[PDB]
């Protein structure tokens, strides 16, 4: 027998006077899977079904189980429970976000920011598209590596204080990285006007190289490297 | 629906409801590269306040600089105490100097990976101690 | 009633599904000039099509010179001649056109020296109609193809005025006198019920993989739209045919793609023998989805399993160059390290055949139109469409060919859009729904909300998943299927004995998973009853009692002086299953397979042959 | 589209390498001309420094404009004070040297 203590954030919007409070659960690790999501599923299925959370692929590629585990915003199906029984695992929602119900954050603003950068290929002549494949060299494709793999789980954006204090105006690492993901793409012709979209102090220049985004990424991506690479392009671009 | 209309309806819903904000500074784990960012502001703001106090006093308060130095000698110049007085000025200055270069290296794009952040962070933290103690004994 | 707020929405078309097929059908209609609504319980990115790792099939001719008609033969031979050849024609011809389109949309495909889309070998594909060795037409985005597919499809979909009902659990189809009027849905955000009505409705809810215990599919792959069609008195096609992907992690059940067996991956058992070369002569571990997994599970029966339990097999990725593994298979490189805890370059990966794909679903034309079955004849249901995994156009037939589902997504998603585009205009009268309609959907919601039963929701789900895993596995006996049928039958009666603790409106995951449980059962009953009824070994469905290929003729000898068998005597026909919602009795009819192509001159009809690689 | 936010960013980096280049220059070459160049760089960098702080924390349409106007007055008084300290008094290069050996 190996019981593990879990401290989970709980709030019920369907009850009047209910304040944010922590709830404790005990689970045998021998009956449970290795990952945190396995335990979240286990208490949902066995102990308390009142727990409400996002889950889907349990593979680490959909980005549903995005939450704060022990002071770190990572995927619950990617990160495993600490076998050390002395430590109690603290499970929280994504930092500085409007809680809908139990670890489920409102990402309506996050998704809307991703729409504003226009994450689709834009050609000058779209009359000849849909009939032939565009040519891209092996080196030009290597520039997209470490950028396209973004799951949009919103772990990096919800980790930096600049997205905490300036959530409305500042886009955040996840959104800015994807703007850069379409910049270096040799097929895109709108590179100049994509940079001209960030010519306000809040949208891009609200980053101060705090480096909390890249430290918490589940996929091991570096948004900060991309963000600083945007600043270089913004400083030196034609017209 | 458009791109900015979703952002408008985001704030018009949450602020008109009783939804709580998920904890941010209360729960997140303290890391060195992140803690050094706070101290860069901590030094920055206080160090700019030192210059602001130096300029405003020179403009508003009467008397020359040489007469003000004799006013400090009224405390009878404690050898170990005056060392600590000058140390508390070079420490915020030299921390912001070495870490300021690190930010300029980041602007070029060099060394933005997690291991290189901690490596260059300790370099700055150690250089801070050496330049603070070294320039205090002059 | 007074508790639930009903909100009516007026649109030209409704597409249930935000993944690949549904997503392509959604903005495809918006591009045509339709006011399209997209009801989905997940966020478009959170959809499963993301979990796709292998690739997407197109005969572009980038590696070797290829023909789409050779891709036609591989899909029809793979389907074990249950596949509708009119659909296979339509898919393989639109194959290169749709991928070229996707590349222009923004999909960052892997590249070669020429600069063209990187294709590579995949499961059971050949050149020169099966005479020229192995075919290389599987277009990939380096082990993360479906992730890159869904993102660049969603990214492109922001360009058009599409109303996305994000996080809306669709309950039932709004039906009036045999015509689809729209969709009734539950908003997860506030707990309100919305009636999104339109002249046309597209269904792309995906497969029902969660019917089983061990599956590669996501938790949200519960086959809801199939149950919506089921509850409407409409038939479901070929539900007994369930795919078992050869390679997948022994633990959690996550997928290790067939991209491995194609780049140069080999399969090894307990002794160290290449066992797949013993079962397949000049095909090896590069054979069909069913044939590879058939051998793997048979090796366990002999006692030649691997591990401490000796119940799983091994995948050899040790000998492959580390330079290739990092570039061509980065997706499995990380996931095998996380779940299995196994190094991908210095250790072989543990694998086990697990549930992957559902060939069946909602009966479909080659255009995307949903088909009912009245008087032994095909009839089009007005205002209803289906595309993707949830649909059964039977372009995959008895056994789905490797990397064909993402093609099935884009082509038939496009077809669903063009069927509403070329027939019927935008702005046409939105057919009037009853002022009462949806009463049963609201009463079903209210019953499960205040549930005070004896069995917990998950405790009933566990009984379903373990029963399907043991009674309807890769090999299934009629003696085991008979017990499996009546076991699931009793569990359907227990759906009124269930307990729900969470009694709220805003985000009730205790309620929607119970609704998913209701939808899983309706898929589970038609799967098990259809499996015990079919008495043959065709594709995925293989019987121990009847291991024969029951066609119209015995194709081992040439047909010329041989006589034909009656329709109700041979099993080369589609299994159309109904189920009475209240009693839970499964009654099933049958319809003939489509053998004729769209054009005989342009693409030849492939007659049944000896299915073996 | 006019690029103003990008030029302001580079301007902050221009004074950053300028102020870093002046600290050893003031030690090695302490003169009257060095007093003003160090004062012009020290007040400008600080003004854009706290300027970044106001944009981060100070919320509102009325508050941010009031804080930016207050910071502009604070910076103007700081630069005018140092120039007065360089012209009529000792000068920061020689003034810090007197404080150093004390
Ligand atoms: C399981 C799997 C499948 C798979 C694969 C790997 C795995 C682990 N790899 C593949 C590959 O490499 N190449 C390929 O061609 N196929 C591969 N597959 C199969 C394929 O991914 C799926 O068959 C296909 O992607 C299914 O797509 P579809 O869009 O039709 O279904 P879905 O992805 O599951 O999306 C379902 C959408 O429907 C909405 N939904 C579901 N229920 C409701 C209700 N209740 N109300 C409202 N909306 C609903 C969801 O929102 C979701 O977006
Ligand atoms: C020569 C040594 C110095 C260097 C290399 C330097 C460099 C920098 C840089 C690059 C920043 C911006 C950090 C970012 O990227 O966000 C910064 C911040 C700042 N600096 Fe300096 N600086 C130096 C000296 C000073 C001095 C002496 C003062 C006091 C007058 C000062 C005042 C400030 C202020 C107020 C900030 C606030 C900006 C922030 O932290 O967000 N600096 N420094
Ligand atoms: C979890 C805690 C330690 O996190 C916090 C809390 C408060 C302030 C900060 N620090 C900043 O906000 C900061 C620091 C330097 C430059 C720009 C910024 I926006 C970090
Ligand atoms: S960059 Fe990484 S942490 Fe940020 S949203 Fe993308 S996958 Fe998540
Ligand atoms: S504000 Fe930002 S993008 Fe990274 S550098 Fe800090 S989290
Ligand atoms: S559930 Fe898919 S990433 Fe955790």
């Amino acid at each position: 027998p190996r019981i593990k203590k879990f401290a989970i954030y709980r709030w019920d919007p369907d009850k009047t006077g209910d304040k944010p409070h922590m709830q404790t659960y005990e689970i045998d690790l021998n009956n449970c899977g290795p990952m945190v999501l396995d335990a979240l599923i286990k208490i949902k299925n066995e102990i308390d079904s009142t727990l409400t959370f996002r889950r889907s692929c349990r593979e680490g590629i959909c980005g549903s189980c995005a939450m704060n585990i022990n002071g770190g915003n990572t995927l619950a199906c990617t990160r495993r429970i600490d076998t050390n029984l002395d430590k109690v695992s603290k499970i929280y929602p994504l930092p500085h976000m409007y809680v809908i119900k139990d670890l489920v954050p409102d990402l309506s603003n996050f998704y809307a920011q991703y729409k504003s950068i226009e994450p689709y290929l834009k050609k000058k002549d779209e009359s000849q598209e849909g009939k032939q494949q565009y040519l891209q060299s092996i080196e030009e494709r290597e520039k997209l590596d470490g950028l396209y793999e973004c799951i949009l789980c919103a772990c990096c954006s919800t980790s930096c204080p600049s997205y905490w204090w300036n959530g409305d105006k500042y886009l955040g690492p996840a959104v800015l990285m994807q703007a850069y993901r379409w910049m270096i793409d040799s097929r895109d012709d709108f590179t100049e006007e994509r940079l001209a979209k960030l010519q306000d102090p809040f949208s891009l220049y609200r980053c101060h190289t705090i480096m909390n985004c890249t430290g918490t990424c589940p996929k091991g991506l570096n948004p900060g490297k991309a963000i600083a690479e945007i600043k270089k392009m913004m400083a030196t671009y034609k017209e | 629906t458009t791109a900015k209309e979703e952002m408008e309806r985001f704030w018009n819903k949450n602020l008109g409801s009783n939804r709580p904000l998920s904890p941010h500074i209360t729960i997140y784990r303290w890391s060195l590269p992140m803690a050094m960012s706070i101290c860069h502001r901590g030094t920055g703001i206080a160090l700019s306040a030192g210059v602001s106090l130096f300029g405003l006093s020179a403009l508003l308060l009467p008397g020359n600089f040489e007469s003000h130095l004799e006013l400090v000698k009224s405390l009878c110049l404690g050898p170990t105490l005056i060392y600590t007085a000058k140390f508390g000025i070079v420490f915020p200055l030299m921390y912001h100097t070495w870490n300021g270069i690190r930010h300029l290296i980041w602007d070029l794009g060099k060394g933005l990976t997690i291991p290189q952040l901690t490596q260059s962070g300790v370099v700055v933290l150690i250089l801070t101690v050496l330049s603070s103690v070294g320039l205090a004994a002059m | 009633s007074t508790q639930y707020p009903v909100v009516d929405h007026e649109f030209d078309a409704v597409v249930v599904g935000a993944g690949g097929a549904g997503l392509r059908a959604a903005f495809g209609l918006s591009e045509a000039g339709f006011n399209t609504a997209c009801v989905t319980k997940l966020f478009p990115t959170r959809s499963h099509t993301v979990a796709a790792q292998g690739g997407i099939n197109a005969a572009l001719g980038n590696m070797e010179e290829d023909n789409w008609r050779w891709h036609f033969y591989d899909t029809v031979k793979g389907s074990d001649w249950l596949g509708d050849q009119d659909a296979i024609h339509y898919m393989t011809e639109q194959a290169p056109a749709s991928v070229v389109e996707l590349e222009n949309y923004g999909m960052p495909f892997s590249r070669t020296e020429d600069g063209k889309i990187y294709q590579r070998a995949f499961g059971g594909q050949s050149l020169k109609f099966g005479k020229g060795g192995q075919a290389h037409r599987c277009c990939c985005v380096a082990d993360r193809t479906g992730h890159s597919l869904l993102h660049t499809l969603y990214g492109r979909s922001l360009r058009y005025d599409t109303s996305y009902f994000v996080e809306y659990f669709a309950l039932d189809l709004l039906m009036e006198n045999g015509e689809c009027r729209g969709v009734i849905a539950l908003c997860i955000e506030d707990g309100s019920i919305h009636r999104i009505r339109a002249r046309n409705t597209v269904v792309a809810t995906g497969g029902y993989g969660r019917t089983y215990f061990s599956c590669t599919s996501a938790h949200t792959s519960t086959g809801d739209g199939t149950a919506m069609v089921t509850r409407a008195g409409l038939p479901c096609q070929d539900l007994e045919f369930v795919q078992f992907h050869p390679t997948g992690i022994y633990g959690a059940g996550c997928l290790i793609t067939e991209g491995c067996r194609g780049e140069g991956g080999i399969l090894i058992n307990s002794q160290g023998e290449r066992f797949m070369e013993r079962y397949a002569p000049v095909a090896k571990d590069l054979a069909s989805r069913d044939v590879v997994s058939r051998s793997m599970t048979l090796e366990i029966r002999e006692g030649r399993g691997c591990g401490p339990e000796k119940d799983h097999v091994y995948l050899q990725l040790h000998h492959l160059p580390p330079e290739q593994l990092a570039v061509r298979l980065p997706g499995i490189s990380e996931t095998a390290m996380i779940f299995a805890g196994v190094d991908v370059t210095k250790e072989p990966i543990p694998v086990l055949p697990t549930v992957h794909y559902n060939m069946g679903g909602i009966p479909t034309n080659y255009k995307g139109q949903v088909l009912r079955h009245v008087n032994g004849q095909d009839q089009v249901v007005p205002g209803l469409y289906a595309c993707g995994e949830a649909a059964c156009a039977s372009v995959h037939g008895a056994n789905r060919l490797g990397a064909n589902s993402l093609l099935d997504l884009v082509v038939f998603g496009r077809a669903c859009a063009l069927s509403i585009a070329e027939s019927c205009r935008p702005g046409d009268k939105v057919p009037s729904i009853k002022p009462n309609a949806g009463e049963e959907s609201v009463m079903n919601l209210d019953k499960l909300r205040f549930a005070n039963g004896t069995i917990r929701t998950s405790e009933l789900r566990l009984s379903m998943q373990k029963s399907m895993q043991s009674h309807a596995a890769v090999f299934r006996v009629g003696s085991v299927l008979q017990e499996g049928c009546e076991k699931i039958l009793r569990l359907y009666g227990d759906l009124q004995h269930l307990k729900t603790f969470d009694r709220g409106m805003v985000w009730n995951t205790d309620l929607v998973e119970t609704l998913e449980l209701q939808n899983l059962m309706l898929c589970a009953l038609q799967t098990i009853y259809g499996a015990e009824a079919r008495k043959e070994s065709r594709g995925a469905h293989a019987r121990e009692d009847f291991k024969e290929r029951v066609d119209e003729y015995d194709y081992s000898k040439p047909i010329q002086g041989q006589q034909k068998k009656p329709f109700q005597e041979h099993w080369r026909k589609h299994t159309l299953s109904y189920v009475d919602v209240k009693t839970g009795k499964v009654s099933l009819e049958y319809r003939p397979v489509i053998d004729k192509t769209l054009n005989e001159a342009d693409c030849a009809t492939v007659p049944p042959a000896i299915r073996s690689y | 589209s006019s690029k103003a936010a990008s030029l302001h960013w580079t301007g902050e980096r221009v004074v950053s390498v300028l102020l870093l280049g002046l600290l050893p220059a003031a030690y090695l070459n302490p003169c009257s001309a060095m007093d003003y160049s160090l004062a012009a760089a020290l007040t400008l960098h600080g003004h854009w420094g706290i300027g970044q702080v106001v944009t981060d924390y100070v919320r509102g349409d009325a508050l941010q404009k009031a804080a930016k106007a207050g910071l502009l007055a604070l910076s103007a008084f700081t630069f005018a004070g140092l120039c007065y300290f360089n012209y009529h008094d000792v000068g920061i290069c020689k003034a810090v040297a007197m404080l150093w050996k004390l």
